[PDB]
């Protein structure tokens, strides 16, 4: 609808994907983080990440809850195809 | 056999055409050579897909592309292009039985 | 714009001042034809998008499997309900976030934007 | 106007409290401003 | 950002919309009517245009938003203009 | 710097076995046309669009001194990978080039002429098309594009 | 209390710094000698200036239009009634202040929407 006004030193495309963009980071850190005050001190996850010898907390939320927004160059995954990312979606689809 | 079938329909072939009506007709390619230009595109790509998929006279693993945006029909018959088999849905059913 | 060819050698007419006069002359060289000017301007360019999508798109696109349908914005030339909604996606915009929407129905070409 | 070899300029204020500027108050103390700060994406720093 | 606008290269580009080459061979007269009246003004006043002019014309639109954002005037311009070509260039600026 | 700019782009065109690049509408001269209008035809599809128009006024104005098919043929022969000994075996040469190492696809009789000029304005066509951004630039690694 | 010149330039700025006067009839309204007010402001103009280069011919342009134009009738009327004395009027700064109230409200404005327009750093 054309209501969205950009960030300044930002275009109009850039200020849409880095709302999308904040959305789902803050979604996933939400998720992993009540994904971690779920974990019972016996969970062998938490035993190894807590003593630091392997793993962390972000490998825990991926297996546990979401594995997150792939990226790719630093960016969403872009059109290789005509306006899609692959030929099971309608064009110009912007959805996570 | 591609560019037989199509001058059998109604295609005009480059050297017997004014340039005028170019802009208003779908320019077709066959292995990237222009053949012609057609006044009706999706009555040919209709006609073209039941013929392959009926295999009367074009064989399977001929490509037709219709760029509906550009207004071009590429068909496509040489080698080494890559393709997979994929199940044939109409009226958002399937042909499978 | 001066997109004028010669009648006689069909290249193109050039513009010239006719300084006994004070008037443009399109005048094709190497064939010296003269046509009378009127337009005035001899070249115009745009540097801030003086150009709109909606003389771009093709009807033809209702046809698309690929693109989306939504019914929600029926036709101003027939009333049909659905139509096909798109973004341009091309240059001289930098931001297709708008949407073009064409008319589901054969025969009725017509388009919009939101 | 504006100096060859540069492009558009960034203006903003640093979170970071390294670019921020650090001044010692009259007690002694160190206060980090929050102040305007350009960011170019090109160098000419004589003309600057 | 008045120190910005000193930095930041602003060419010509920048802050106009669109630019068109006409013939106009009578000065005092105009193929544009909207130009007259103002056109008038500098020509109550001719300098270097006493009865005559070189019979062509440049008409350049100047981007309203970007001489705001870039706090240029129109005598600005009109002195790099003629500074750049000395008396080459008579330019002849709308009122701000 | 001097005129460079007033001219702007200008579109060439490189064939094989020629050590140098030559302007497009002197290759469709060299293919029998004079009038321009029969050459943007091959080009321009609709002549009312007129961004496209001036999109070719640069290579038109530099190719004006040429009208004539032969003095094409010269001037192509003179810029040949193999120079001819004179003139006409210039010509020639451009000739058999044109006819054979450019577009072979389209075909390689004297016929296909009107073929592969039309092929070659559907390219400048396409160029233009993304000079303008009204068609994406085709990805290399696309593909579709691959054999 | 104009000092007179002979020189055509100045003469010339002057009595076309009348005919904008003139426009509106305010002068009739108001009853005060336009052509001296023009031969004050052209004198300040100078002094201002001390020259006839490119800023003083722009700079009495620049006030003729802005005399002449009927969005801004109040200005003329101010200047002719004496409520802005001619000296002050030699040297206004452009459109900044030297303007209809409308243009001065859309001109701040914009001022505060170009504040939203480059702020940043997310
Ligand atoms: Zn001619
Ligand atoms: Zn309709």
């Amino acid at each position: 609808n054309n209501e969205l006004e950009p960030t300044p030193g930002n275009t109009l495309r850039q200020t849409f994907e880095n709302q999308v963009n904040r959305i789902l980071n803050d979604a996933r850190d939400k998720t992993g983080s009540s994904a971690q005050k779920s974990l019972s001190e016996y969970n062998n996850f938490k035993s190894m990440v807590v003593s630091g010898a392997k793993g962390s907390k972000i490998n825990i939320s991926q297996v546990i809850a979401v594995v997150g927004q792939q990226n790719v160059e630093g960016k969403r995954i872009p059109f290789g195809f005509k306006h899609r990312t692959l030929p099971h979606f309608i064009k110009d689809d912007y959805g996570p | 056999p591609i560019l037989e079938f199509l001058e059998e329909w109604s295609m005009e072939n480059l050297e017997e055409i004014s340039p005028a009506a170019i802009a208003d007709a779908t320019k077709i390619f066959v292995n990237g050579c222009w053949v012609g230009i057609h006044k009706d595109p999706e009555q040919l790509m209709n006609t073209l897909r039941k013929l392959r998929r009926q295999m009367d006279i074009i064989v399977s693993e001929v490509s037709m592309i219709r760029d509906i945006r550009e207004r071009e029909i590429r068909i496509y018959t040489d080698a080494g292009r890559i393709c997979r088999p994929l199940l044939i849905v109409e009226k958002q059913k399937l042909l499978l039985k | 714009v001066g997109i004028r060819f010669c009648q006689e050698c069909n290249n193109m007419l050039y513009p010239k001042e006719d300084k006994e006069n004070r008037i443009l002359l399109y005048a094709c060289r190497n064939c010296d034809y003269q046509q009378e000017a009127d337009n005035s301007c001899i070249y115009v360019n745009k540097i801030t998008h003086e150009v709109d999508e909606l003389t771009q798109i093709i009807a033809d696109v209702s046809q698309d499997p690929t693109l989306p349908r939504t019914e929600d914005h029926p036709c101003q030339k027939c009333g049909h309900k659905e139509a096909v909604f798109f973004q341009s996606h091309s240059a001289r915009a930098e931001d297709a976030m708008r949407l073009y929407y064409v008319c589901t129905a054969p025969h009725c070409g017509h388009r919009w934007t939101e | 106007q504006g100096i060859e070899q540069i492009s558009k300029v960034y203006m903003h204020l640093p979170q970071t409290d390294n670019k921020k500027k650090i001044i010692i108050t009259e007690d002694g103390e160190f206060k980090a401003l929050q102040e305007w700060i350009l960011e170019t994406d090109g160098v000419s720093l004589m003309r600057v | 950002k008045d120190i910005l606008c000193r930095l930041e290269h602003t060419t010509l580009r920048k802050v106009t919309a669109n630019t068109a080459i006409y013939y106009d061979p009578n000065p005092q007269s105009t193929v544009v009517a909207e130009d007259q009246e103002w056109v008038n003004v500098y020509y109550e006043m001719p300098d270097f245009d006493v009865a005559r002019i070189s019979p062509w014309l440049l008409r350049v639109e100047l981007d309203r938003k970007h001489m705001t954002d870039r706090k240029l005037t129109m005598e600005q311009i009109a002195e790099k203009i003629n500074a750049g070509f000395g008396d080459d260039l008579n330019c002849i600026f709308n009122d701000d | 710097g001097a005129k460079k700019s007033a001219i702007g782009q200008r579109i060439v065109a490189t064939l094989p076995y020629i050590k140098q690049e030559v302007p497009i509408i002197i290759v469709f001269r060299a293919l029998g046309f004079v009038s321009d209008r029969d050459i943007l035809e091959h080009i321009i599809y609709d002549f009312e669009d007129p961004e496209m128009m001036e999109m070719v006024k640069p290579s038109l104005d530099e190719a004006f001194v040429i009208q004539e098919q032969n003095v094409a043929l010269n001037f192509i022969g003179s810029r040949g990978a193999k120079p001819g000994v004179t003139k006409e075996k210039r010509i020639k040469y451009a000739k058999e080039v044109l006819q054979k190492e450019m577009l072979p696809h389209v075909g390689v009789s004297d016929f296909c002429e009107t073929k592969k000029a039309y092929f070659l304005g559907y390219m400048v066509h396409r160029l233009l098309l993304a000079a303008l951004g009204r068609r994406e630039l085709d990805d290399r690694d696309h593909y579709g594009n691959k054999r | 209390r104009a000092p007179s010149t002979s020189d055509s330039v100045r003469l010339k700025c002057r009595e076309m710094l009348a005919a904008a006067l003139r426009t509106g009839d305010d002068y009739i309204a108001i009853g005060a000698d336009e052509e001296e007010l023009g031969s004050q402001i052209e004198e300040a103009i100078y002094q201002e200036i001390r020259n006839t280069d490119m800023k003083y011919k722009n700079r009495v342009r620049s006030r003729i239009s802005n005399l002449k134009d009927a969005k801004n009738p109040n200005l003329r009327k101010n200047v002719l009634c004496g409520n802005i004395p001619p000296d002050l009027f030699a040297r206004m700064t452009a459109e900044e202040m030297a303007s209809d109230e409308l243009k001065e409200m859309r001109k701040n404005l914009t001022k505060e929407a170009i504040r939203e327009h480059q702020m940043a750093k997310t």
